[PDB]
C-alpha cells in the first residue's frame, strides 16, 4: 500500500522525511556482539535563524528568523553509515553516502540573501555510554564537515575563480590591484558544524526511529568575498536501522 | 562577430540609433503600405482593387480621413498632413544611417563604448554583483580568444589550450 | 541620483504621451 | 495566498465572459453599411 | 636609456587604447607617471630569456603567453588550472629589472613574478600615481585621438551640408515645390527626342 | 555605484536648454493667432 | 598570504607527475595498464603517506602489484588540497575536451 | 543611530500614527521578521501616489 | 599535398609489419566509419567518454596496444576497457554484439580492415585536430 | 435601451477617443498589468536567478543598473516550463527570487497584444473600411511570440526566452547565435532583407512624393502648410515621379499604380518579418542554419578554412563562455 | 578646494529656471 511516484510528484511530499505513528513508544535493544547500520537517514528541516551582528560589543545578537526562497529543495535523504558498539556501551554512526547536502538561500529582513550549504558530510555521531536500547529518550550529538559553498571550477561574474578563470581584474588593466586581493584570489574554506539529534518515536518491531535535530553551522563565504553568518537549523528526521 | 567580440558594437548608442531608424524605417514602411490598401475608396467594380486607379486621376486613392481616424483611436495619434507623413518616411531611416557611420567612424579609433566603468568598479570589488553587462563581456572575451589566431593570421598568435576562457565542461 | 534621473526622465515621457494624446492639435477638415 | 487566487479566477472568467456574450450579442449587425 | 624614450614605449599612450566615453586626460586612467621602473627580463628555470607577446590594439583584455627568442611558448597564465604545462610555477619564470628604479633586483616568488608579467604586456613598466585623480586605471585616448575623431565626424557632416545647399544652389526655382502645370508629355517617354528639352518634339 | 558627477549637470542641461527652446517658440506661436 | 592554493600547487611535484592524493582520476591513462581498473582503486583507498603505499591496497592480484611497480616512477604524493579532492572532483573535474 | 540622525523627514510622521515597519520585514522599534500587512511604509507611500 | 603511400602506410601488427592501403580503401574505411562509428567518434574523440579518444598514441597506451590493423580490427570483434581487463561487448558496438548492435551486422571483414585503416591514417593528415576537440575546430 | 444593450453600446462605440471593443475588454486589464509589473520591477525587483542554479542576476535600477543594463530577468530554469502564478509561492519573497514577475509580465503582455491586433480588425469592421491591417502586425506580433514563447517552449525553459532589457537582448542574441548559426539560416537572412527592404521603400517611397509636392507654398514657408486635411485632390504629381523613378533605372522597373506600390509597400517587410519569426520558430526545435565547418579540403583531406570556418571559431568562443556555470557534461543539448 | 558639487547643478537651475520663464512670458508679448 506503498504511495506511487505518480502520487508524489508535486505534492511536495518529496521533501518530507517519512513519519512514526504516534503510538511507536517502545525501544530498540542493542546486542553488542552484532553489528548494525543505518539504512536511511532523512533530515528535513522546518526553520532557518540566522545570528545578527550587532555593531557593538558587549549586546551579543540575536538568533533572527528568515524566509526561505529556494522552494522545497532543502531535505537530506537516503544517508547511510555505520552503527557501531564502543567500549563503553555508546553507539556512533558514521556517514558514508547519501544525498548529505542542499544548498538553501534563506532571506532576513532588509533583504539581505545568505546562502548556505545545509550539510551533513562526514558525520560521526554518539550516544551516552551504557545504551544498550535506543529509546525515546536517547541523544545523538556530532560534529561534520561543512565545505564551500561552491567548489573550485566556480568562476565569479568577472571570469575570476581559484581552479579555473583570471587572477586579476581584467576591466581595471592599471588598478592598483592591492585594493583588490580579497576580491581575486578565492579561498576554499572547510569548517565543522556540530548537530544534536533527539530520539522521540520508537518501532520496536521494524527498527526504525524518529524525532528533532537542531544543527549549528556557517553560511556561504563566498570563496572568501566577506564573513560568513552563523546558522542554526531545525527539523524533524527519520532512520531506519538493519543488522547488517 | 568581430564588431561585437572588440568593439561591443551593440552597446554603442550610435549603432542603436541605427536601429531604431532601419527597424523604424521598416514598420513606416509596412504600416503606411497596409494603412493605404484598407482606406481604399471604391472606384471600380469588381473585387481587384488595383484595376480601379488611374495614373492621371487628380483625386486622391484612399481615406486620408478614415485612416487618421481609424489611427487616432487605436493607437491614439496619427498622421493628418500627407507631405509631413511622406517627409517623415523619408527623415527616418536616412537619418539613422547617417548615425550608424558616425558610430564606426569613432570605431576606426578604438573609440568603443565599450565600457560601463561604474560597473566594472562594483563587480571587481563585488563578486556577488552580476548583470547582463558582466555577461555579455565574457562572450565578447570568449570570442576574441578563440577567433583571433585564425582570423589573424599574420600576428602568429599561439594561444594553448590552458590559456583560452571557458565555462565549466563545455 | 542617477537612479532619480532615469525614473524623472521616464516619467516626463509618460506625460507628453498624455498630452500628446488628449490635448492634440485636433485635426480640421479642409 | 488563497484569497488572491480566488480574486484573480474571479476577475479573469468576468472579463472572459464580458468578451464571449459581448460577441454573442449581433456582432455582425454592428457595422456602417448593413445589419444583421 | 632616457625615461622619456621608455615612455613611449608603453602602449597606455598609444592613442588607439581609448574609449568614447572614458572621458578626461590619459592621467585620470594609469595615473600620473612618476618613474620608469626598469626593463624587465623574464628567464625560466633553465635560464632562457623569455618574452612577453605584447598586447595589440585591438584588444581590451588580452592573455599572457611568454616565448623564446624564436617564438615557442615557454609559459603563460593558465585559466583552466586542471590540465596545464606552461605555469609560471611549473616553469619557474623570474624576473630581473635592468635600469630605472629597480635596476639590479631579481623577484622569484610566483605571484610577484606574474604581477609585473601583466604589466610587461603593455610594453614597459611604470610607476603611476592613481591617487591623486582618483585614477580608475583604464586607459584613455590622448588628444590625437580627440581631435581625429572630432574632425573625421564633422568633415562627414559637412559633407551632407555641401549636398545639402549645392542642390538648394542648382534647384532653386523648384524648391517649393514643382511646377502645377506640368504637363504628362514632358514627362512620359519617347515625346522629347532630348529628355526635358521641348525643342525636340517628333 | 561610483558614477561621473558631471553626468547629472550634463543630463539636466541637455534635457533643460533644448526643451526650452522649442516652448519658447511654441509660446509666442500662439500668442499670434 | 593570500595564496590561490591550486597555482602554489603546481609549483610541487603535483605539476610534474601522478599525486596520489589529489590528481584527477583521467591522468591515469598516461601510462598503461593503470586504467580503469587501477586508477579506481587507487583512488578509493587515497591518501597515501609515501608513493610505495599504494602496494598494500588489499585484494591486488600480483600482475597488478606489477604494473603498479612499473610506474612508481611517475607517482608522487603530497598534502591533499581540499579544493581538488572536494565535490568528487578525482572522478569527474569539469574538463571533458 | 535612529532616524532623527539620519536627515528623515516623513519618518517620523508615519511613526508618529502607528505605521513602523516594512514589507522588508524590519521595524523602526527595532523588531526583526515582522509581518505588517498592507499599512507598511511602502503601502502608505504607495497610496499618497495613486 | 596528397594522398600518397607514405600516408596510406599504417602499421599492421606490433611486430612492425606494414601495409599500404589505397586510396580507395582510405575511402571506404571514412565511409563505413560514419555509417557505424562517428555519431559517437566524429573527429576522433568520444562524445560519451571524452578521457578516452582515437589519437594513435592512446591507442598506443591501451591494453593490448591498438595502434595497428590487428589490434584495430579485434577490437571490433571483442573490446575490451583500456587496461584489457574487462570485455564490453556489451556496451560498445561489435561483432560479438551485433545482435545489439544492429549496423555491426553487414560488415564484412574486409570492412574492418577499411574501418581501421580510416582510423589510423587520418591522425597523419589531420594531426592534432584529430582527437583535439572543439579547440581544434 | 436595456442595461446590457446600453454597455454593449458604449463598447463598441465608434464616439470614444479610444476605441474599446469586445478584444479591448481582454486588453487593457492584461497590458496595464504587464505594463505596472514592468515599470515597478524594472525600478525595484531584487535579483533573479535566472538559471536555476543559486546565481542570481542584478536587472534593476536600484541594484545598481542603468537604463542599459538594466532587465526584467527571466524566470529560473529550475522552474522550466511550469506555470508560477504569485500564489503556488510560499511568499512575494521567493517569488521574486525566483522570477516570477517575467512569467506575469509575458502572459498578460501575449494577451493582451493578441487582442491589440484583433482590436485592429474590430474598429475596421465598425468604420467601413478594409480589414487587413491587422494581417500587417501579426508580422511583429509573431516575432514577440517566438522569443517570449515559442522559444522557450522548444528549449524547455523561459530562462531561455529573450530577457526584459538592453543588454538582456543583446544577451539572448549573441548566445542564439552560438547554438543555432542563426546568421547561415536562410529565414533570418530573409528578414534582413525584409527589413533592408524596407527601410529603403520607405526612404524612396518618401523621397519620390516629397521629390513632385506640387508648388503651393513660398519660399518662407513649410512645404507641408501646402497639403490641407480631408483635401480631395492629390498633394504630388505621380507620374512626374514616376518620370524621374523610370529613367533613373528604366521604364517598366517603376510603378505607375499607386494601389500596386503601396500594396509592394507593406508586403515586403511583412512577408519577411514573418519568415523571420517562422525562423526564431523552427529554431526552437533546433532546426539550425547550414553548417559548413570543414566542408572544403584538400587532395590529401587537409583542412582548407573559408569563411564559415572563422565564423564558427567566433561561434565557439560564445559557446564556451556562456553561462559558465551552469553546464556539467559536455554538451550543451539545451 | 573641497566644496559642495551639488552646488553648481543648485546655482545652474537658479539661474535657469526663473531665467527661462521670464523669458518666455516677454517673446510670447513682442509677438501680439
Ligand atoms: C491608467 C488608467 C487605468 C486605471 C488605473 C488604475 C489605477 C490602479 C493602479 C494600481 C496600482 C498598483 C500599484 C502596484 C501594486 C503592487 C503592490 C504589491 O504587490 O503589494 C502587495 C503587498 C506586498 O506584500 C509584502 O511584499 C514584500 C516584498 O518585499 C520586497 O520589497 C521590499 C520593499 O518593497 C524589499 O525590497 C524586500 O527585500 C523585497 O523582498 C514581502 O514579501 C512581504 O512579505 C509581503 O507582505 O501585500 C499586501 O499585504 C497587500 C494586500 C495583499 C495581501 C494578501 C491579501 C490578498 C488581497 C487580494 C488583493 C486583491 C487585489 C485587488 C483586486 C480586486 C479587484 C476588485
Ligand atoms: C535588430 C538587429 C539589427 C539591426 C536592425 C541593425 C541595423 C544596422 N546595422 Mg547592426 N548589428 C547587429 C544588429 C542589427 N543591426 C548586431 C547584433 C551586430 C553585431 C555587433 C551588428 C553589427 C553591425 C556592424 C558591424 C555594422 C552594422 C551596421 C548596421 C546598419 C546597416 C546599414 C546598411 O544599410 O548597410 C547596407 C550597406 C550600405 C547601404 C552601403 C552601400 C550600399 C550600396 C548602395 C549597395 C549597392 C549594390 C549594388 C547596386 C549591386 C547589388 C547586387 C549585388 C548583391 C550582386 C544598420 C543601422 C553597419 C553600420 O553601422 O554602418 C555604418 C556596420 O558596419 N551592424
Ligand atoms: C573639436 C573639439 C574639441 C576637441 C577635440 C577637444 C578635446 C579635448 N578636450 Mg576640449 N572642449 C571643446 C572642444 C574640444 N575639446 C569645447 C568646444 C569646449 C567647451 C565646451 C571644451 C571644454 C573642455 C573642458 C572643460 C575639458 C576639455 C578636455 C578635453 C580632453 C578630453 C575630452 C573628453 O573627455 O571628451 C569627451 C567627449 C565625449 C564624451 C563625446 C561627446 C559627444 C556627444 C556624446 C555627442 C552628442 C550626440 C547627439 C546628441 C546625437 C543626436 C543627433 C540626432 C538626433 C540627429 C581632450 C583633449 C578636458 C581635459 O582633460 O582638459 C584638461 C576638460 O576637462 N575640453
Ligand atoms: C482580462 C483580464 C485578465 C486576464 C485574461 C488575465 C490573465 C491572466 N492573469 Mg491576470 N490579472 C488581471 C486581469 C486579467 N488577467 C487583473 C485585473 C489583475 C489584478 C487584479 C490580475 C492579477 C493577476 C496576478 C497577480 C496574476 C495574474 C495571472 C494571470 C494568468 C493566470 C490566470 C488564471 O489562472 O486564470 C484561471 C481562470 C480561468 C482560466 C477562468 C476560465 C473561465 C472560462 C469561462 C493569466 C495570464 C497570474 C500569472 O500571470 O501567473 C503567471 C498571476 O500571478 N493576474
Ligand atoms: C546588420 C546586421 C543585422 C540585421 C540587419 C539584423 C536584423 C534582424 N535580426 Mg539579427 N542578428 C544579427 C545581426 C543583424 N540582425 C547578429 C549579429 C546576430 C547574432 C548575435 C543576430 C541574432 C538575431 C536573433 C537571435 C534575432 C534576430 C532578429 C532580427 C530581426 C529583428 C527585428 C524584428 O525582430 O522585428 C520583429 C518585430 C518585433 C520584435 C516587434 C514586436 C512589437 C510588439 C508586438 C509591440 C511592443 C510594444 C512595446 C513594448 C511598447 C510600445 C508602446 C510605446 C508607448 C512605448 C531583424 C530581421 C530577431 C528575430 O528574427 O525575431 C523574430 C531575433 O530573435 N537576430
Ligand atoms: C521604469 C523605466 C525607466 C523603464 C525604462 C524602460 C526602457 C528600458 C526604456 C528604454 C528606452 C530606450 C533607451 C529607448 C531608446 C530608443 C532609441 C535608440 C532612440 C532612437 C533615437 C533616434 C533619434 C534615432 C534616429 C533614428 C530615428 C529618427 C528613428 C525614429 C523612429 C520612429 C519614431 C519611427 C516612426 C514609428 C511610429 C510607430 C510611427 C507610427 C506612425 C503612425 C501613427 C502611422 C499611422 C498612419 C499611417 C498612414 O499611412 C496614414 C495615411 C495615416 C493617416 C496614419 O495615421
Ligand atoms: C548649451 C549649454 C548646455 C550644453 C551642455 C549640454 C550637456 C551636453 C553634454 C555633452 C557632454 C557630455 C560629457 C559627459 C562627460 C562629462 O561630464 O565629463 C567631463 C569631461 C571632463 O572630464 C573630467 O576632467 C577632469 C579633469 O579635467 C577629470 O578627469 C574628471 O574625472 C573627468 O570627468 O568633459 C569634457 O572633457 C568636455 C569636452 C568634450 C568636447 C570635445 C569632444 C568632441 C568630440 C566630437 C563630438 C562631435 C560628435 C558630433 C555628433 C553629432
Ligand atoms: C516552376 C515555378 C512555378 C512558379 C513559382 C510558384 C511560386 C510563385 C507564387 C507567386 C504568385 C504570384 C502572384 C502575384 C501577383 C499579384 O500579387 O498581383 C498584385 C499586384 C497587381 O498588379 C497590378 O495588376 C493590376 C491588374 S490585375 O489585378 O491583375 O487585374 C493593375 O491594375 C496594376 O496596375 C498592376 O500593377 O501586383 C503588384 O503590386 C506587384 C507587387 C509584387 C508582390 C509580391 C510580394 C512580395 C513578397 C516578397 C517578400 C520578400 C521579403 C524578403
Ligand atoms: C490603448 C492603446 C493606446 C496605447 C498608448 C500609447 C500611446 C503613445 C504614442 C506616442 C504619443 C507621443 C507622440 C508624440 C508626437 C506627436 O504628437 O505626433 C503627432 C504627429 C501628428 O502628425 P501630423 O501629420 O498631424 O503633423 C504634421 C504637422 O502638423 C507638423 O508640421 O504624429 C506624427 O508625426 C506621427 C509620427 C510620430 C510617431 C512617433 C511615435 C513614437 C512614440 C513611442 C516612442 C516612445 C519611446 C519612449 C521610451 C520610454
Ligand atoms: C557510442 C554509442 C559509440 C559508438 C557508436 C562507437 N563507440 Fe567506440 N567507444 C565508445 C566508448 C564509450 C568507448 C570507451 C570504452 C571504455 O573503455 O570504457 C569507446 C572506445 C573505443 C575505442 C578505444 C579507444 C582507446 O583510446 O583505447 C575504439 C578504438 C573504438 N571505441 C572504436 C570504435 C569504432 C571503430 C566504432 C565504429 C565501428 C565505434 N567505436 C563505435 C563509444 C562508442
Ligand atoms: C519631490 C521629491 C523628489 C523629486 C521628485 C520629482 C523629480 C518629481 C517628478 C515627478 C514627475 C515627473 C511626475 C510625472 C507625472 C506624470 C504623469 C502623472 C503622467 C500622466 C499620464 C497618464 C495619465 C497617462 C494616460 C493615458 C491613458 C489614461 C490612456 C492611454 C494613453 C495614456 C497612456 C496617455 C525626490 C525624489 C528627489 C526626493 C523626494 C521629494
Ligand atoms: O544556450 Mn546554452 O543551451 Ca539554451 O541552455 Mn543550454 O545553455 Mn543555457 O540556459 Mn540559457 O542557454
Ligand atoms: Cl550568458
Ligand atoms: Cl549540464
Ligand atoms: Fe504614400
Amino acid at each position: 500500500q506503498t504511495l506511487t511516484y505518480d502520487d508524489i510528484v508535486g505534492t511536495g511530499l518529496a521533501n518530507k522525511c517519512p513519519t512514526l505513528d504516534d503510538t511507536a513508544r517502545g525501544a530498540y535493544p542493542i546486542d553488542s556482539s552484532q553489528t548494525y547500520r543505518i539504512a536511511r537517514l532523512c533530515l528535513q528541516p522546518t526553520t532557518f535563524l540566522v545570528k545578527e551582528e550587532p555593531k557593538n560589543k558587549r549586546q551579543e545578537a540575536e538568533f533572527v528568523p528568515t524566509k526561505l526562497v529556494t522552494r522545497e529543495t532543502t531535505s537530506l535523504d537516503q544517508i547511510q553509515g555505520e552503527l557501531k558498539v564502543n567500549s563503553d556501551g555508546s553507539l556512533t554512526f558514521v556517514e558514508e553516502d547519501g544525498i548529505d547536502f542542499q544548498p538553501v538561500t534563506v532571506q532576513m529582513a532588509g533583504g539581505e540573501r545568505i546562502p548556505l550549504l545545509f550539510t551533513v558530510k562526514n558525520l560521526v555521531a554518539s550516544t551516552q555510554p551504557n545504551v544498550t536500547s535506543i529509546t525515546t529518550s536517547t541523544d545523538f550529538k556530532g560534529e561534520f564537515n561543512v565545505p564551500s559553498y561552491r567548489t573550485a571550477n566556480f568562476l565569479d561574474p568577472k571570469g575570476r575563480g581559484l581552479a579555473s578563470g583570471y587572477d586579476s581584474a581584467i576591466a581595471l588593466p592599471q588598478a592598483k590591484e592591492e585594493e583588490l586581493a580579497r576580491a581575486n584570489v578565492k579561498r576554499f574554506s572547510l569548517t565543522k558544524g556540530q548537530i544534536s539529534l533527539n530520539v522521540a518515536k520508537v518501532d520496536g518491531r521494524t527498527g526504525e526511529i524518529a524525532g528533532t535535530f537542531e544543527s549549528e553551522q556557517l553560511s556561504d563565504d563566498d570563496m572568501g568575498a566577506h564573513e560568513p553568518h552563523e546558522v542554526k537549523i531545525q527539523g524533524v528526521f527519520y532512520a531506519s536501522i538493519e543488522p547488517a | 562577430l568581430f564588431f561585437q567580440g572588440f568593439h561591443n558594437w551593440t552597446l554603442n548608442p550610435f549603432h542603436m540609433m541605427g536601429v531604431a531608424g532601419v527597424l523604424g524605417g521598416a514598420l513606416l514602411c509596412a504600416i503606411h503600405g497596409a494603412t493605404v490598401e484598407n482606406t481604399l475608396f471604391q472606384d471600380g467594380e469588381g473585387a481587384s482593387t488595383f484595376r480601379a486607379f488611374n495614373p492621371t486621376q487628380a483625386e486622391e486613392t484612399y481615406s486620408m480621413v478614415t485612416a487618421n481616424r481609424f489611427w487616432s483611436q487605436i493607437f491614439g495619434i496619427a498622421f493628418s498632413n500627407k507631405r509631413w507623413l511622406h517627409f517623415f518616411m523619408l527623415f527616418v531611416p536616412v537619418t539613422g544611417l547617417w548615425m550608424s557611420a558616425i558610430g564606426v567612424v569613432g570605431l576606426a579609433l578604438n573609440l568603443r563604448s565599450y565600457d560601463f566603468i561604474s560597473q566594472e568598479i562594483r563587480a571587481a570589488e563585488d563578486p556577488e554583483f552580476e548583470t547582463f553587462y558582466t555577461k555579455n563581456l565574457l562572450l565578447n572575451e570568449g570570442i576574441r580568444a578563440w577567433m583571433a589566431p585564425q582570423d589573424q593570421p599574420h600576428e602568429n598568435f599561439v594561444f594553448p589550450e590552458e590559456v583560452l576562457p571557458r565555462g565549466n565542461a563545455l | 541620483m542617477e537612479t532619480i534621473t532615469y525614473v524623472f526622465i521616464f516619467a516626463c515621457i509618460i506625460a507628453l504621451f498624455f498630452f500628446a494624446i488628449f490635448f492634440r492639435e485636433p485635426p480640421r477638415i479642409t | 495566498m488563497e484569497t488572491l487566487k480566488i480574486t484573480v479566477y474571479i476577475v479573469v472568467t468576468f472579463f472572459v465572459l464580458l468578451f464571449v456574450f459581448g460577441f454573442l450579442s449581433g456582432d455582425p449587425a454592428r457595422n456602417p453599411k448593413r445589419k444583421d | 636609456i632616457p625615461e622619456k624614450l621608455a615612455f613611449y614605449d608603453y602602449i597606455g599612450n598609444n592613442p588607439a587604447k581609448g574609449g568614447l566615453f572614458r572621458t578626461g586626460p590619459m592621467n585620470k586612467g594609469d595615473g600620473i607617471a612618476q618613474a620608469w621602473k626598469g626593463h624587465a627580463v623574464f628567464r625560466n628555470k633553465e635560464g632562457e630569456e623569455l618574452f612577453v607577446r605584447r598586447m595589440p590594439a585591438f584588444f581590451e583584455s588580452f592573455p599572457v603567453i611568454l616565448t623564446d627568442k624564436n617564438g615557442v611558448v615557454k609559459a603563460d597564465i593558465p585559466f583552466r588550472r586542471a590540465e596545464s604545462k606552461y605555469s609560471f610555477e611549473q616553469q619557474g619564470v623570474t624576473v630581473s629589472f635592468y635600469g630605472g628604479e629597480l635596476n639590479g633586483q631579481t623577484f622569484t616568488d610566483p605571484p610577484t613574478v606574474k604581477s609585473y608579467a601583466r604589466k610587461a604586456i603593455f610594453g614597459e613598466i611604470f610607476e603611476f600615481d592613481t591617487e591623486t585623480l582618483n585614477s580608475d586605471g583604464i586607459f584613455r585616448t590622448s588628444p590625437r585621438g580627440w581631435f581625429t575623431f572630432a574632425h573625421a565626424v564633422f568633415a562627414l557632416l559637412f559633407f551632407f551640408g555641401h549636398i545639402w545647399h549645392g542642390a538648394r544652389t542648382l534647384f532653386r526655382d523648384v524648391f517649393s515645390g514643382i511646377d502645377p502645370e506640368l504637363s504628362p508629355e514632358q514627362v512620359e517617354w519617347g515625346f522629347y527626342q532630348k529628355v526635358g528639352d521641348v525643342t525636340t518634339r517628333r | 555605484m561610483e558614477v561621473n558627477q558631471l553626468g547629472l549637470i550634463a543630463t539636466a542641461l541637455f534635457v533643460l536648454v533644448p526643451s526650452v527652446f522649442l516652448i519658447i517658440l511654441y509660446v509666442q506661436t500662439e500668442s499670434q493667432q | 598570504e593570500l595564496v590561490n592554493v591550486v597555482d602554489e600547487k603546481l609549483g610541487t611535484a603535483y605539476g610534474e607527475k601522478i599525486d596520489l592524493n589529489n590528481t584527477n582520476i583521467a591522468a591515469f591513462i598516461q601510462y598503461r595498464g593503470l586504467y580503469p581498473t587501477l586508477a579506481k582503486l587507487i583512488v578509493k583507498n587515497a591518501p597515501y603517506e609515501s608513493v610505495e603505499d599504494v602496494l598494500n591496497i588489499p585484494g591486488l592480484t600480483e600482475r597488478q602489484k606489477q604494473i603498479l611497480r612499473e610506474n612508481l616512477e611517475h607517482f608522487t604524493v603530497t598534502e591533499v588540497e581540499t579544493a581538488l579532492v572536494e565535490g568528487g572532483d578525482r572522478y569527474n573535474n569539469g574538463l571533458y575536451k | 543611530n535612529p532616524m532623527w540622525r539620519q536627515g528623515m523627514f516623513v519618518l517620523p510622521f508615519m511613526a508618529r500614527l502607528g505605521v513602523t515597519g516594512s514589507w522588508s520585514g524590519w521595524s523602526i522599534t527595532g523588531e526583526t521578521g515582522i509581518d505588517p500587512g498592507f499599512w507598511s511604509f511602502e503601502g502608505v507611500a504607495l497610496a499618497h501616489i495613486v | 599535398a596528397e594522398l600518397t603511400p607514405e600516408v596510406l602506410t599504417v602499421p599492421l601488427n606490433s611486430e612492425g609489419k606494414t601495409i599500404t592501403l589505397t586510396e580507395k580503401q582510405y575511402l571506404e574505411g571514412k565511409r563505413l566509419f560514419q555509417y557505424a562509428c562517428a555519431s559517437c567518434h566524429v573527429g576522433g574523440i568520444t562524445k560519451t567518454n571524452p578521457s578516452l579518444d582515437l589519437r594513435t598514441e592512446t591507442l598506443a597506451l591501451a591494453t593490448p596496444p591498438r595502434d595497428n590493423i590487428e589490434g584495430l580490427v579485434d577490437y571490433m570483434k571483442n573490446p575490451t576497457t583500456y587496461d584489457g581487463e574487462q570485455e564490453i561487448a556489451e556496451v560498445h558496438p561489435s561483432l560479438r554484439s551485433a545482435d545489439i548492435f544492429p549496423k555491426m551486422r553487414n560488415l564484412t571483414e574486409k570492412d574492418l580492415v577499411a574501418i581501421a585503416g580510416h582510423i589510423l591514417v587520418e591522425p597523419k593528415i589531420l594531426g592534432d585536430k584529430w582527437g583535439g576537440g572543439k579547440v581544434y575546430y | 435601451a436595456n442595461l446590457w444593450e446600453r454597455f454593449c453600446n458604449w463598447v463598441t462605440s465608434t464616439d470614444n477617443r479610444l476605441y474599446v471593443g469586445w478584444f479591448g475588454v481582454i486588453m487593457i486589464p492584461t497590458l496595464l498589468a504587464a505594463t505596472i509589473c514592468f515599470v515597478i520591477a524594472f525600478i525595484a525587483a531584487p535579483p533573479v536567478d535566472i538559471d536555476g542554479i543559486r546565481e542570481p542576476v542584478s536587472g534593476s535600477l536600484l541594484y545598481g543598473n542603468n537604463i542599459i543594463t538594466g532587465a526584467v530577468v527571466p524566470s529560473s530554469n529550475a522552474i522550466g516550463l511550469h506555470f508560477y502564478p504569485i500564489w503556488e509561492a510560499a511568499s512575494l519573497d521567493e517569488w521574486l527570487y525566483n522570477g516570477g514577475p517575467y512569467q506575469l509580465i509575458i502572459f498578460h503582455f501575449l494577451l493582451g497584444a493578441s487582442c491589440y491586433m484583433g482590436r485592429q480588425w474590430e474598429l475596421s469592421y465598425r468604420l467601413g473600411m478594409r480589414p487587413w491591417i491587422c494581417v500587417a502586425y501579426s508580422a511583429p506580433l509573431a516575432s514577440a511570440f517566438a522569443v517570449f514563447l515559442i522559444y522557450p517552449i522548444g528549449q524547455g525553459s523561459f530562462s531561455d526566452g529573450m530577457p526584459l532589457g538592453i543588454s538582456g537582448t543583446f544577451n539572448f542574441m549573441i548566445v542564439f547565435q552560438a547554438e543555432h548559426n542563426i546568421l547561415m539560416h536562410p529565414f533570418h537572412q530573409l528578414g534582413v532583407a525584409g527589413v533592408f527592404g524596407g527601410a529603403l521603400f520607405c526612404a524612396m517611397h518618401g523621397s519620390l512624393v516629397t521629390s513632385s509636392l506640387i508648388r503651393e507654398t513660398t519660399e518662407t514657408e513649410s512645404a507641408n502648410y501646402g497639403y490641407k486635411f480631408g483635401q480631395e485632390e492629390e498633394t504630388y504629381n505621380i507620374v512626374a515621379a514616376h518620370g524621374y523613378f523610370g529613367r533613373l533605372i528604366f521604364q517598366y522597373a517603376s510603378f505607375n499604380n499607386s494601389r500596386s506600390l503601396h500594396f509592394f509597400l507593406a508586403a515586403w517587410p511583412v512577408v519577411g518579418v514573418w519568415f523571420t519569426a517562422l525562423g526564431i520558430s523552427t529554431m526552437a526545435f533546433n532546426l539550425n542554419g547550414f553548417n559548413f565547418n570543414h566542408s572544403v579540403i584538400d587532395a590529401k583531406g587537409n583542412v582548407i578554412n573559408t569563411w564559415a570556418d572563422i565564423i564558427n571559431r567566433a561561434n565557439l568562443g560564445m559557446e564556451v563562455m556562456h553561462e559558465r556555470n551552469a553546464h556539467n557534461f559536455p554538451l550543451d543539448l539545451a
